[PDB]
DNA sequence: GGAGTAATCCCCTTGGCGGTTAAAACGCGGGGGACAGCGCGTACGTGCGTTTAAGCGGTGCTAGAGCTGTCTACGACCAATTGAGCGGCCTCGGCACCGGGATTCTCCAGGG
DNA sequence: CCCTGGAGAATCCCGGTGCCGAGGCCGCTCAATTGGTCGTAGACAGCTCTAGCACCGCTTAAACGCACGTACGCGCTGTCCCCCGCGTTTTAACCGCCAAGGGGATTACTCC
């Protein structure tokens, strides 16, 4: 139902107007991404629970620490 | 209505070897790395049926297959 | 490769060396 | 009768073996010994389709992984082929237990 | 006049075979892989005559630390409207491994 | 013996030329707006304070040579082993083909 597909594709036709991609690597950008998300999500869940203070910072450390 | 195992090939497990690297062999390359499978593939399912059997419940979609891959030590991509 | 594609037993005894080859025959032709 | 050296023709099997998405892995009863594993302690599984070709591919991973790290510490000895030797030392410095 | 009995749909399994190729193995030749003992020396072996530092303990507060009033700075309900890309399809550009053509990869027995 | 004339094999530059192929395009629809309501995380002022660092003042604990000195690192060298090379053959999963009952659902027929 819901694709992220055609935003993928607006975003190519910010980078290249005229290239074909696979449906296989549709699938594993699917995979990844969404465990990109659940791990980033994860990351920065107890960060403001670190101390008294539960935002933006909290997935800011996420990626500075995941990369 | 069960079936077993027969060797692991000469063949396949050549050509296992052969994308491990390996142009000749030793008497120790086909049989025990089938061995190390079936050891590593034993301990994940015996702390799979731990998992099922102390709740008594069953699985869920194939997700579950990169998730316990990779407490285990080697998960895979490519959907 | 008549070989490739195509891919109960019985009981006979044997003499030899000395015998007797024994008939109680009536050679009467 | 053309032989020639092996490891030289061993070195093109090499070749040809290590270059496609060919499967090296001639290994439906590679499925058996997985369903063998899967109906060792339980039943009704009621699975996906293609899990079977997941399942087989991170066997392929953990045991291709292996045959690297066996190779490195076989030329690590005075041994280039594949020993158990070699395999126990890639897998207990794994934390296989 | 909606449910009780039961006649209907039906499709899905419980299971056994056509058709089927790969799956493991044989199998012979040999030559490269199998694994180590020695050469000897270099590769370490080592234990007491000879010192800076390490982990400190003699004042006074001494960079960061936990600290209780009473709040400043914000992030999530509902209700009528509406636009994003989704609900479904398949359009025009460019596909997709062995052939036209064969020099590469590898060894071997005579030129030399 | 080196060097090599000659022998074996095998898939890289671009298609087979008919279709894969990704998410534009028809617009609509369902949780986003803004119409008002609402009390909670973050925090500013606040006060000395934990254990001991600046001096002094440390006692040996590692840290450093010597005088030889005494065995094993890597490959020669050894059999030895030994298992692929890749053709060839036989164990060996998957997916339609069969003809039936169970039975969940579902209403024909009906009934209190």
């Amino acid at each position: 139902k819901e694709t992220y597909s055609s935003y993928i594709y607006k975003v190519l036709k910010q980078t290249h107007p005229d290239t074909g991609i696979s449906q296989k690597s549709m699938s594993i950008l699917n995979s990844f991404v969404n465990d990109i998300f659940e791990r980033i999500a994860t990351e920065a869940s107890k960060l403001a629970a670190y101390n008294k203070k539960s935002s933006a910072r909290e997935i800011q450390t996420a990626v500075r620490l995941i990369l | 209505l069960r079936d077993n195992i027969q060797g692991i090939t000469k063949p396949a497990i050549r050509r296992l070897a052969r994308r491990g690297g390996v142009k000749r062999i030793s008497g120790l390359i086909y049989e025990e790395v089938r061995a190390v499978l079936k050891s590593f593939l034993e301990s994940v399912i015996r702390d799979s049926v731990t998992y099922t059997e102390h709740a008594k419940r069953k699985t869920v979609t194939s997700l579950d297959v990169v998730y316990a891959l990779k407490r285990q030590g080697r998960t895979l991509y490519g959907f | 490769k008549k070989e490739n594609r195509l891919a109960k037993q019985k009981f006979q005894p044997n003499e030899t060396i000395l015998q007797f080859l024994s008939t109680a025959w009536l050679m009467t032709p | 009768p053309h032989r020639y050296k092996p490891g030289t023709v061993a070195l093109r099997e090499i070749r040809r073996f290590q270059k496609s998405t060919e499967l090296l892995i001639r290994k439906l009863p590679f499925q058996r010994l997985v369903r063998e594993i899967a109906q060792d302690f339980k039943t009704d599984l009621r699975f996906q389709s293609s899990a079977i070709g997941a399942l087989q591919e991170s066997v392929e991973a953990y045991l291709v992984s292996l045959f690297e790290d066996t190779n490195l510490a076989a030329i690590h000895a005075k041994r280039v082929t594949i020993q158990k030797k070699e395999i126990k030392l890639a897998r207990r410095l794994r934390g296989e237990r």
